[PDB]
Protein backbone atom coordinates (compact mmCIF):
# COMPACT_ATOMS: atom_id res chain seq x y z
CA UNK A 1 0.00 0.00 0.00
CA UNK A 2 0.85 3.79 -0.28
CA UNK A 3 3.02 2.96 -2.97
CA UNK A 4 3.22 3.73 -6.83
CA UNK A 5 5.80 2.06 -8.57
CA UNK A 6 6.80 3.68 -12.60
CA UNK A 7 6.31 0.50 -15.04
CA UNK A 8 7.87 0.19 -18.62
CA UNK A 9 7.14 -2.77 -20.37
CA UNK A 10 8.95 -2.01 -23.49
CA UNK A 11 12.34 -1.52 -21.86
CA UNK A 12 12.41 -5.16 -19.53
CA UNK A 13 14.85 -7.92 -19.73
CA UNK A 14 12.81 -10.50 -18.84
CA UNK A 15 11.51 -10.73 -22.54
CA UNK A 16 15.10 -11.46 -23.93
CA UNK A 17 16.00 -13.73 -21.28
CA UNK A 18 12.43 -15.56 -21.84
CA UNK A 19 13.39 -15.90 -25.47
CA UNK A 20 17.02 -16.55 -25.27
CA UNK A 21 15.97 -19.36 -23.17
CA UNK A 22 13.17 -20.66 -25.12
CA UNK A 23 15.65 -20.90 -28.02
CA UNK A 24 17.89 -22.81 -26.41
CA UNK A 25 15.55 -25.31 -25.02
CA UNK A 26 14.92 -25.50 -28.72
CA UNK A 27 18.12 -26.26 -29.97
CA UNK A 28 18.79 -28.86 -27.27
CA UNK A 29 16.37 -30.97 -27.74
CA UNK A 30 17.39 -31.69 -31.30
CA UNK A 31 20.95 -33.35 -30.12
CA UNK A 32 20.39 -36.74 -29.56
CA UNK A 33 17.90 -37.25 -32.51
CA UNK A 34 18.26 -38.45 -36.21
CA UNK A 35 19.83 -36.04 -38.62
CA UNK A 36 18.33 -36.61 -42.22
CA UNK A 37 20.94 -35.37 -44.39
CA UNK A 38 21.18 -38.46 -46.78
CA UNK A 39 17.77 -37.27 -48.28
CA UNK A 40 19.17 -34.72 -50.29
CA UNK A 41 18.48 -36.54 -53.27
CA UNK A 42 17.24 -36.12 -56.93
CA UNK A 43 13.55 -37.17 -56.41
CA UNK A 44 11.12 -38.32 -58.78
CA UNK A 45 7.06 -36.52 -57.87
CA UNK A 46 3.75 -37.49 -59.30
CA UNK A 47 0.86 -36.35 -58.52
CA UNK A 48 -1.41 -38.65 -55.80
CA UNK A 49 -4.47 -38.49 -57.63
CA UNK A 50 -5.60 -38.84 -61.06
CA UNK B 1 -15.49 -43.32 -59.71
CA UNK B 2 -16.48 -45.61 -62.13
CA UNK B 3 -15.27 -49.15 -62.71
CA UNK B 4 -14.81 -50.82 -65.37
CA UNK B 5 -14.63 -54.80 -65.77
CA UNK B 6 -12.76 -57.06 -68.07
CA UNK B 7 -12.05 -61.06 -68.38
CA UNK B 8 -10.93 -63.13 -71.34
CA UNK B 9 -13.73 -64.24 -73.36
CA UNK B 10 -14.58 -68.14 -72.12
CA UNK B 11 -11.39 -69.57 -70.17
CA UNK B 12 -10.31 -73.66 -70.48
CA UNK B 13 -11.15 -76.11 -68.28
CA UNK B 14 -7.75 -76.11 -66.53
CA UNK B 15 -6.89 -72.27 -67.64
CA UNK B 16 -6.56 -69.92 -64.64
CA UNK B 17 -8.98 -67.27 -64.49
CA UNK B 18 -7.19 -63.22 -65.08
CA UNK B 19 -9.65 -60.66 -63.83
CA UNK B 20 -9.30 -56.92 -64.05
CA UNK B 21 -11.55 -53.48 -63.24
CA UNK B 22 -9.88 -49.95 -64.18
CA UNK B 23 -10.59 -47.68 -61.76
CA UNK B 24 -11.42 -44.41 -62.76
CA UNK B 25 -11.56 -40.88 -60.76
CA UNK B 26 -10.10 -42.87 -58.18
CA UNK B 27 -6.93 -43.50 -56.05
CA UNK B 28 -6.88 -47.18 -55.85
CA UNK B 29 -5.59 -46.64 -52.69
CA UNK B 30 -7.33 -46.17 -49.19
CA UNK B 31 -10.43 -47.69 -50.04
CA UNK B 32 -11.58 -51.66 -49.67
CA UNK B 33 -12.08 -53.41 -52.85
CA UNK B 34 -14.19 -56.62 -53.15
CA UNK B 35 -15.07 -59.30 -55.55
CA UNK B 36 -18.97 -60.83 -55.87
CA UNK B 37 -19.47 -63.44 -58.12
CA UNK B 38 -23.42 -64.63 -58.84
CA UNK B 39 -24.55 -67.58 -61.58
CA UNK B 40 -27.11 -67.07 -64.10
CA UNK B 41 -29.82 -68.69 -62.20
CA UNK B 42 -29.11 -67.35 -58.52
CA UNK B 43 -26.23 -65.67 -56.88
CA UNK B 44 -24.14 -63.20 -55.26
CA UNK B 45 -21.12 -64.51 -53.35
CA UNK B 46 -18.41 -62.38 -52.47
CA UNK B 47 -14.73 -63.96 -53.85
CA UNK B 48 -12.59 -61.89 -52.25
CA UNK B 49 -11.37 -58.35 -50.61
CA UNK B 50 -8.14 -56.07 -50.82
CA UNK B 51 -6.80 -53.03 -49.76
CA UNK B 52 -3.47 -50.98 -49.86
CA UNK B 53 -2.57 -50.62 -46.71
CA UNK B 54 -4.43 -52.57 -44.33
CA UNK B 55 -5.39 -56.77 -43.88
CA UNK B 56 -7.26 -58.07 -46.40
CA UNK B 57 -10.34 -60.59 -46.23
CA UNK B 58 -10.50 -63.84 -48.32
CA UNK B 59 -13.79 -66.77 -48.63
CA UNK B 60 -12.59 -69.57 -46.55
CA UNK B 61 -14.50 -71.72 -49.26
CA UNK B 62 -12.33 -71.00 -52.07
CA UNK B 63 -9.27 -69.72 -49.96
CA UNK B 64 -7.05 -72.09 -51.02
CA UNK B 65 -7.00 -70.48 -55.07
CA UNK B 66 -7.15 -66.72 -54.42
CA UNK B 67 -4.70 -64.54 -55.31
CA UNK B 68 -5.75 -61.29 -55.84
CA UNK B 69 -3.86 -57.60 -55.71
CA UNK B 70 -3.59 -54.33 -56.56
CA UNK B 71 -1.50 -51.72 -59.10
CA UNK B 72 -0.94 -47.88 -58.06
CA UNK B 73 0.79 -46.93 -60.85
CA UNK B 74 -2.21 -48.04 -62.93
CA UNK B 75 -4.96 -48.06 -60.79
CA UNK B 76 -6.01 -51.87 -61.50
CA UNK B 77 -7.02 -54.50 -59.22
CA UNK B 78 -6.59 -58.11 -59.98
CA UNK B 79 -8.33 -61.30 -58.65
CA UNK B 80 -6.30 -63.60 -60.78
CA UNK B 81 -8.11 -66.93 -59.11
CA UNK B 82 -6.85 -70.81 -60.84
CA UNK B 83 -7.55 -74.29 -60.32
CA UNK B 84 -11.17 -73.40 -61.52
CA UNK B 85 -13.59 -76.03 -62.42
CA UNK B 86 -16.97 -75.99 -64.25
CA UNK B 87 -19.33 -75.68 -61.84
CA UNK B 88 -18.15 -72.11 -61.03
CA UNK B 89 -18.68 -70.43 -64.27
CA UNK B 90 -20.85 -66.80 -62.91
CA UNK B 91 -20.82 -63.22 -63.63
CA UNK B 92 -18.36 -61.30 -61.56
CA UNK B 93 -18.67 -57.75 -59.97
CA UNK B 94 -16.09 -55.60 -58.68
CA UNK B 95 -17.02 -52.79 -55.77
CA UNK B 96 -15.50 -50.46 -53.27
CA UNK B 97 -16.20 -49.28 -50.09
CA UNK B 98 -17.99 -45.89 -48.74
CA UNK B 99 -15.66 -42.59 -48.51
CA UNK B 100 -14.69 -43.98 -44.95
CA UNK B 101 -12.28 -46.13 -46.59
CA UNK B 102 -12.40 -48.23 -43.65
CA UNK B 103 -15.65 -50.28 -43.92
CA UNK B 104 -15.95 -53.38 -45.91
CA UNK B 105 -19.87 -54.17 -45.18
CA UNK B 106 -21.29 -52.60 -47.64
CA UNK B 107 -20.28 -51.71 -51.20
CA UNK B 108 -22.49 -48.92 -52.91
CA UNK B 109 -20.76 -48.48 -56.07
CA UNK B 110 -20.73 -51.44 -58.05
CA UNK B 111 -19.72 -52.63 -61.99
CA UNK B 112 -20.90 -53.96 -65.40
CA UNK B 113 -19.62 -57.17 -65.14
CA UNK B 114 -18.49 -59.93 -67.46
CA UNK B 115 -19.46 -63.52 -68.55
CA UNK B 116 -16.57 -65.44 -68.02
CA UNK B 117 -18.11 -68.66 -68.74
CA UNK B 118 -16.33 -72.07 -68.44
CA UNK B 119 -15.58 -73.95 -71.66
CA UNK C 1 -25.10 -69.67 -47.75
CA UNK C 2 -25.75 -69.71 -44.22
CA UNK C 3 -28.09 -66.94 -44.29
CA UNK C 4 -31.68 -67.85 -46.25
CA UNK C 5 -34.83 -66.41 -46.93
CA UNK C 6 -38.53 -67.48 -48.62
CA UNK C 7 -38.03 -68.10 -52.42
CA UNK C 8 -40.31 -65.09 -52.92
CA UNK C 9 -43.40 -63.34 -51.67
CA UNK C 10 -46.43 -60.87 -53.36
CA UNK C 11 -48.96 -58.16 -52.92
CA UNK C 12 -50.98 -55.93 -53.54
CA UNK C 13 -50.34 -51.93 -54.38
CA UNK C 14 -50.64 -49.81 -51.48
CA UNK C 15 -50.02 -52.70 -49.14
CA UNK C 16 -46.92 -53.80 -46.70
CA UNK C 17 -44.50 -56.65 -47.07
CA UNK C 18 -42.26 -58.67 -44.44
CA UNK C 19 -39.25 -60.55 -45.70
CA UNK C 20 -36.90 -62.32 -43.05
CA UNK C 21 -33.61 -62.79 -43.42
CA UNK C 22 -32.27 -65.62 -40.54
CA UNK C 23 -28.99 -66.16 -39.67
CA UNK C 24 -26.97 -68.04 -36.59
CA UNK C 25 -26.15 -66.12 -33.32
CA UNK C 26 -22.64 -65.83 -34.08
CA UNK C 27 -23.43 -64.52 -37.76
CA UNK C 28 -26.04 -61.72 -36.92
CA UNK C 29 -25.79 -61.25 -33.35
CA UNK C 30 -22.27 -60.78 -33.26
CA UNK C 31 -22.08 -57.09 -34.73
CA UNK C 32 -24.83 -54.63 -36.25
CA UNK C 33 -23.59 -54.87 -40.08
CA UNK C 34 -26.90 -56.05 -41.45
CA UNK C 35 -27.10 -55.02 -45.30
CA UNK C 36 -29.97 -55.54 -47.70
CA UNK C 37 -29.35 -55.01 -51.74
CA UNK C 38 -31.83 -54.81 -54.12
CA UNK C 39 -31.31 -55.57 -58.55
CA UNK C 40 -33.24 -55.49 -61.63
CA UNK C 41 -32.84 -58.59 -63.93
CA UNK C 42 -30.72 -56.61 -66.37
CA UNK C 43 -28.38 -54.05 -63.81
CA UNK C 44 -26.23 -54.61 -60.79
CA UNK C 45 -27.42 -54.33 -57.56
CA UNK C 46 -27.38 -51.41 -55.19
CA UNK C 47 -27.06 -50.32 -51.62
CA UNK C 48 -30.87 -50.05 -50.39
CA UNK C 49 -30.52 -50.65 -46.51
CA UNK C 50 -27.06 -50.52 -44.39
CA UNK C 51 -26.01 -50.55 -40.65
CA UNK C 52 -29.74 -52.93 -40.50
CA UNK C 53 -31.68 -49.49 -39.76
CA UNK C 54 -29.78 -47.06 -41.75
CA UNK C 55 -30.43 -46.04 -45.44
CA UNK C 56 -27.91 -43.89 -48.40
CA UNK C 57 -28.60 -40.65 -49.58
CA UNK C 58 -31.28 -40.27 -51.94
CA UNK C 59 -33.45 -43.53 -51.83
CA UNK C 60 -37.45 -43.47 -50.76
CA UNK C 61 -38.22 -43.58 -47.49
CA UNK C 62 -40.01 -46.47 -47.52
CA UNK C 63 -37.66 -49.46 -46.69
CA UNK C 64 -36.57 -50.51 -42.88
CA UNK C 65 -34.77 -53.39 -40.47
CA UNK C 66 -35.80 -54.05 -37.24
CA UNK C 67 -32.38 -56.50 -35.93
CA UNK C 68 -35.38 -59.04 -34.14
CA UNK C 69 -32.99 -61.11 -32.08
CA UNK C 70 -31.06 -62.99 -34.73
CA UNK C 71 -33.57 -62.83 -37.42
CA UNK C 72 -33.80 -59.05 -39.74
CA UNK C 73 -37.04 -58.07 -40.81
CA UNK C 74 -37.11 -56.09 -44.18
CA UNK C 75 -40.83 -54.19 -44.91
CA UNK C 76 -41.75 -52.56 -47.99
CA UNK C 77 -44.46 -50.22 -47.22
CA UNK C 78 -46.36 -48.60 -50.28
CA UNK C 79 -44.97 -50.00 -52.95
CA UNK C 80 -45.65 -49.80 -56.64
CA UNK C 81 -45.55 -51.15 -59.96
CA UNK C 82 -41.55 -50.40 -60.15
CA UNK C 83 -41.25 -51.95 -57.23
CA UNK C 84 -40.80 -55.71 -58.61
CA UNK C 85 -36.89 -56.62 -57.78
CA UNK C 86 -34.77 -59.24 -55.88
CA UNK C 87 -33.89 -58.34 -52.77
CA UNK C 88 -30.59 -59.85 -50.84
CA UNK C 89 -29.47 -59.26 -47.48
CA UNK C 90 -26.08 -59.69 -46.09
CA UNK C 91 -24.31 -59.91 -43.12
CA UNK C 92 -20.52 -59.93 -41.22
CA UNK C 93 -19.54 -63.49 -40.20
CA UNK C 94 -15.85 -61.85 -38.65
CA UNK C 95 -12.55 -61.41 -40.29
CA UNK C 96 -14.44 -59.24 -42.60
CA UNK C 97 -16.31 -62.23 -43.97
CA UNK C 98 -19.60 -61.95 -45.50
CA UNK C 99 -22.00 -64.07 -45.76
CA UNK C 100 -25.36 -63.08 -48.48
CA UNK C 101 -28.61 -64.79 -48.51
CA UNK C 102 -30.83 -66.63 -51.20
CA UNK C 103 -33.10 -63.86 -52.13
CA UNK C 104 -36.32 -63.15 -52.17
CA UNK C 105 -38.21 -62.40 -55.44
CA UNK C 106 -41.35 -60.07 -55.03
CA UNK C 107 -43.66 -59.61 -57.65
CA UNK C 108 -47.06 -58.27 -57.80
CA UNK D 1 -11.78 -24.66 -34.37
CA UNK D 2 -9.18 -26.23 -36.52
CA UNK D 3 -9.28 -29.45 -38.10
CA UNK D 4 -6.94 -31.82 -41.12
CA UNK D 5 -9.65 -34.29 -42.26
CA UNK D 6 -7.05 -36.11 -43.56
CA UNK D 7 -6.56 -39.86 -42.00
CA UNK D 8 -2.37 -40.62 -42.40
CA UNK D 9 -0.31 -43.84 -41.95
CA UNK D 10 2.76 -43.75 -41.13
CA UNK D 11 5.83 -46.17 -42.17
CA UNK D 12 9.06 -46.32 -40.63
CA UNK D 13 12.11 -47.08 -43.39
CA UNK D 14 15.47 -47.71 -41.55
CA UNK D 15 18.30 -45.80 -43.41
CA UNK D 16 21.09 -47.12 -41.11
CA UNK D 17 22.10 -49.05 -37.67
CA UNK D 18 19.61 -47.37 -35.51
CA UNK D 19 18.37 -44.43 -37.55
CA UNK D 20 14.46 -44.33 -38.79
CA UNK D 21 12.93 -42.41 -41.09
CA UNK D 22 9.26 -41.57 -40.69
CA UNK D 23 7.73 -41.19 -44.28
CA UNK D 24 3.82 -41.45 -44.91
CA UNK D 25 2.07 -44.30 -46.37
CA UNK D 26 -1.28 -43.57 -47.30
CA UNK D 27 -4.08 -41.72 -46.63
CA UNK D 28 -7.63 -43.93 -46.09
CA UNK D 29 -10.71 -42.50 -47.39
CA UNK D 30 -10.97 -38.80 -49.12
CA UNK D 31 -8.60 -36.25 -49.35
CA UNK D 32 -9.76 -32.96 -47.95
CA UNK D 33 -8.92 -29.13 -46.97
CA UNK D 34 -7.91 -28.50 -43.48
CA UNK D 35 -9.24 -25.65 -42.25
CA UNK D 36 -10.45 -23.36 -39.07
CA UNK D 37 -13.93 -22.16 -38.11
CA UNK D 38 -14.70 -18.64 -36.70
CA UNK D 39 -18.32 -17.14 -35.35
CA UNK D 40 -19.12 -14.31 -37.27
CA UNK D 41 -21.23 -12.57 -34.82
CA UNK D 42 -18.51 -12.83 -32.31
CA UNK D 43 -15.93 -11.50 -34.46
CA UNK D 44 -18.32 -9.03 -35.46
CA UNK D 45 -18.66 -7.69 -31.70
CA UNK D 46 -15.17 -7.67 -31.16
CA UNK D 47 -13.99 -5.65 -33.77
CA UNK D 48 -16.36 -3.37 -33.35
CA UNK D 49 -15.24 -3.08 -29.76
CA UNK D 50 -11.91 -3.23 -31.01
CA UNK D 51 -13.10 -0.14 -33.41
CA UNK D 52 -14.30 1.73 -30.03
C1 LIG E 1 3.63 -43.92 -54.81
O1 LIG E 1 4.56 -44.16 -55.84
C2 LIG E 1 5.31 -45.37 -55.68
C3 LIG E 1 6.32 -45.40 -56.79
O2 LIG E 1 5.70 -45.59 -58.05
C4 LIG E 1 4.36 -46.57 -55.68
O3 LIG E 1 5.10 -47.74 -55.33
C5 LIG E 1 5.26 -48.65 -56.44
O4 LIG E 1 4.07 -49.38 -56.71
C6 LIG E 1 4.20 -50.26 -57.84
C7 LIG E 1 2.84 -50.90 -58.05
O5 LIG E 1 2.31 -51.38 -56.82
C8 LIG E 1 5.31 -51.28 -57.61
O6 LIG E 1 5.52 -51.99 -58.83
C9 LIG E 1 5.39 -53.42 -58.65
O7 LIG E 1 6.51 -53.95 -57.95
C10 LIG E 1 6.46 -55.38 -57.79
C11 LIG E 1 7.58 -55.80 -56.86
O8 LIG E 1 8.82 -55.41 -57.44
C12 LIG E 1 6.56 -56.01 -59.18
O9 LIG E 1 6.56 -57.42 -59.06
C13 LIG E 1 5.38 -55.55 -60.05
O10 LIG E 1 5.51 -56.05 -61.38
C14 LIG E 1 4.62 -57.16 -61.61
O11 LIG E 1 3.25 -56.81 -61.37
C15 LIG E 1 2.64 -55.88 -62.30
C16 LIG E 1 1.20 -55.69 -61.85
O12 LIG E 1 0.63 -56.97 -61.64
C17 LIG E 1 2.74 -56.44 -63.72
O13 LIG E 1 2.16 -55.53 -64.63
C18 LIG E 1 4.21 -56.66 -64.06
O14 LIG E 1 4.35 -57.11 -65.41
C19 LIG E 1 4.85 -57.64 -63.07
O15 LIG E 1 4.21 -58.90 -63.31
C20 LIG E 1 5.26 -54.02 -60.07
O16 LIG E 1 6.31 -53.55 -60.91
C21 LIG E 1 6.61 -50.60 -57.21
O17 LIG E 1 7.56 -51.58 -56.80
C22 LIG E 1 6.38 -49.62 -56.07
N1 LIG E 1 7.60 -48.90 -55.76
C23 LIG E 1 8.07 -48.76 -54.51
C24 LIG E 1 9.35 -47.99 -54.37
O18 LIG E 1 7.49 -49.24 -53.54
C25 LIG E 1 3.25 -46.39 -54.65
O19 LIG E 1 2.28 -47.41 -54.79
C26 LIG E 1 2.58 -45.02 -54.79
N2 LIG E 1 1.62 -44.81 -53.72
C27 LIG E 1 0.50 -44.11 -53.87
C28 LIG E 1 -0.37 -44.00 -52.65
O20 LIG E 1 0.19 -43.59 -54.93
C1 LIG F 1 -8.70 -43.63 -39.75
O1 LIG F 1 -8.47 -44.95 -40.26
C2 LIG F 1 -8.30 -45.94 -39.24
C3 LIG F 1 -8.00 -47.25 -39.95
O2 LIG F 1 -6.62 -47.38 -40.23
C4 LIG F 1 -9.55 -46.02 -38.36
O3 LIG F 1 -9.26 -46.89 -37.27
C5 LIG F 1 -10.40 -47.71 -36.96
O4 LIG F 1 -11.36 -47.01 -36.16
C6 LIG F 1 -12.52 -47.78 -35.82
C7 LIG F 1 -13.46 -46.86 -35.07
O5 LIG F 1 -13.26 -46.92 -33.67
C8 LIG F 1 -12.12 -49.01 -35.01
O6 LIG F 1 -13.27 -49.80 -34.75
C9 LIG F 1 -11.09 -49.83 -35.77
O7 LIG F 1 -10.61 -50.90 -34.95
C10 LIG F 1 -9.91 -48.96 -36.20
N1 LIG F 1 -8.88 -49.73 -36.90
C11 LIG F 1 -8.96 -50.40 -38.06
C12 LIG F 1 -10.26 -50.38 -38.81
O8 LIG F 1 -7.99 -51.00 -38.51
C13 LIG F 1 -9.93 -44.65 -37.82
O9 LIG F 1 -11.19 -44.71 -37.18
C14 LIG F 1 -10.00 -43.62 -38.95
N2 LIG F 1 -10.27 -42.30 -38.42
C15 LIG F 1 -11.49 -41.75 -38.40
C16 LIG F 1 -11.59 -40.38 -37.80
O10 LIG F 1 -12.47 -42.33 -38.85
C1 LIG G 1 -16.67 -25.76 -39.81
O1 LIG G 1 -17.50 -25.12 -40.76
C2 LIG G 1 -17.79 -25.95 -41.89
C3 LIG G 1 -18.61 -25.11 -42.85
O2 LIG G 1 -19.90 -24.84 -42.32
C4 LIG G 1 -18.52 -27.23 -41.46
O3 LIG G 1 -18.66 -28.08 -42.59
C5 LIG G 1 -20.03 -28.50 -42.70
O4 LIG G 1 -20.22 -29.78 -42.09
C6 LIG G 1 -21.58 -30.25 -42.14
C7 LIG G 1 -21.61 -31.56 -41.38
O5 LIG G 1 -20.84 -32.56 -42.04
C8 LIG G 1 -22.02 -30.39 -43.59
O6 LIG G 1 -23.39 -30.79 -43.63
C9 LIG G 1 -21.85 -29.07 -44.33
O7 LIG G 1 -22.14 -29.24 -45.71
C10 LIG G 1 -20.42 -28.56 -44.17
N1 LIG G 1 -20.26 -27.26 -44.81
C11 LIG G 1 -19.85 -27.11 -46.07
C12 LIG G 1 -19.75 -25.70 -46.57
O8 LIG G 1 -19.57 -28.07 -46.78
C13 LIG G 1 -17.76 -27.96 -40.36
O9 LIG G 1 -18.55 -29.01 -39.83
C14 LIG G 1 -17.39 -26.98 -39.24
N2 LIG G 1 -16.69 -27.64 -38.14
C15 LIG G 1 -15.47 -28.22 -38.13
C16 LIG G 1 -14.68 -28.22 -39.42
O10 LIG G 1 -15.01 -28.72 -37.11
C1 LIG H 1 -16.13 -25.55 -31.97
O1 LIG H 1 -16.06 -26.71 -31.14
C2 LIG H 1 -16.79 -26.58 -29.91
C3 LIG H 1 -16.52 -27.84 -29.12
O2 LIG H 1 -16.78 -29.00 -29.89
C4 LIG H 1 -18.28 -26.37 -30.20
O3 LIG H 1 -18.95 -26.18 -28.96
C5 LIG H 1 -20.18 -26.94 -28.95
O4 LIG H 1 -21.31 -26.06 -29.12
C6 LIG H 1 -22.57 -26.74 -29.15
C7 LIG H 1 -23.62 -25.69 -29.44
O5 LIG H 1 -23.22 -24.83 -30.49
C8 LIG H 1 -22.80 -27.47 -27.83
O6 LIG H 1 -24.03 -28.19 -27.90
C9 LIG H 1 -21.65 -28.43 -27.56
O7 LIG H 1 -21.81 -29.02 -26.28
C10 LIG H 1 -20.31 -27.69 -27.62
N1 LIG H 1 -19.21 -28.62 -27.44
C11 LIG H 1 -18.76 -28.99 -26.23
C12 LIG H 1 -17.61 -29.96 -26.23
O8 LIG H 1 -19.26 -28.57 -25.19
C13 LIG H 1 -18.47 -25.15 -31.10
O9 LIG H 1 -19.83 -25.04 -31.49
C14 LIG H 1 -17.59 -25.27 -32.35
N2 LIG H 1 -17.76 -24.13 -33.25
C15 LIG H 1 -17.45 -22.83 -33.06
C16 LIG H 1 -16.85 -22.44 -31.73
O10 LIG H 1 -17.66 -22.00 -33.93
C1 LIG I 1 -0.35 3.67 4.57
O1 LIG I 1 -0.77 2.33 4.83
C2 LIG I 1 -1.30 2.14 6.15
C3 LIG I 1 -1.59 0.67 6.30
O2 LIG I 1 -2.75 0.28 5.58
C4 LIG I 1 -2.54 3.01 6.33
O3 LIG I 1 -3.03 2.87 7.66
C5 LIG I 1 -2.20 4.47 6.06
O4 LIG I 1 -3.38 5.27 6.11
C6 LIG I 1 -1.54 4.62 4.69
N1 LIG I 1 -1.14 6.00 4.46
C7 LIG I 1 -1.95 6.93 3.94
C8 LIG I 1 -1.37 8.30 3.78
O5 LIG I 1 -3.11 6.67 3.62
C1 LIG J 1 -0.04 -33.58 -62.50
O1 LIG J 1 -0.07 -32.29 -61.87
C2 LIG J 1 0.42 -31.23 -62.71
C3 LIG J 1 0.44 -29.98 -61.87
O2 LIG J 1 -0.88 -29.55 -61.56
C4 LIG J 1 -0.45 -31.11 -63.96
O3 LIG J 1 0.09 -30.10 -64.81
C5 LIG J 1 -0.50 -32.43 -64.71
O4 LIG J 1 -1.43 -32.35 -65.78
C6 LIG J 1 -0.92 -33.56 -63.76
N1 LIG J 1 -1.00 -34.85 -64.44
C7 LIG J 1 -0.02 -35.58 -65.01
C8 LIG J 1 1.38 -35.03 -64.97
O5 LIG J 1 -0.26 -36.66 -65.54
C1 LIG K 1 -21.22 -5.90 -37.90
O1 LIG K 1 -22.51 -5.75 -37.31
C2 LIG K 1 -23.08 -4.44 -37.51
C3 LIG K 1 -24.39 -4.42 -36.76
O2 LIG K 1 -25.06 -5.67 -36.85
C4 LIG K 1 -23.25 -4.17 -39.01
O3 LIG K 1 -23.74 -2.85 -39.19
C5 LIG K 1 -21.92 -4.34 -39.73
O4 LIG K 1 -22.11 -4.22 -41.13
C6 LIG K 1 -21.32 -5.71 -39.41
N1 LIG K 1 -20.02 -5.85 -40.05
C7 LIG K 1 -19.82 -6.58 -41.15
C8 LIG K 1 -18.41 -6.61 -41.67
O5 LIG K 1 -20.74 -7.18 -41.71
Amino acid sequence: ENVTEEFNMWKNNMVEQMHTDIISLWDQSLKPCVKLTPLCVTLQCTNVTN
Amino acid sequence: VQLLESGPGLVRPSETLTLTCSVFNSRVSGYYYSWIRQPPGRGLEWIASTHFSLRPSRNPSLLSRVTTSIDTERYQVFLNMRSVTAADTAVYFCARGDASGWRADYFPHWGQGTLVVVS
Amino acid sequence: SVLTQPPSASGSPGQSVTISCTGTSSDIGASDYVSWYQQYPGEAPKVIIYDVTKRPSGVPDRFSGSKSGTTASLTVSGLQAEDEADYYCSSDAGRHTLLFGGGTKVTV
Amino acid sequence: NCTRPNNNTRKSIRIGPGQAFYATGDIIGDIRQAHCNVSKATWNETLGKVVK
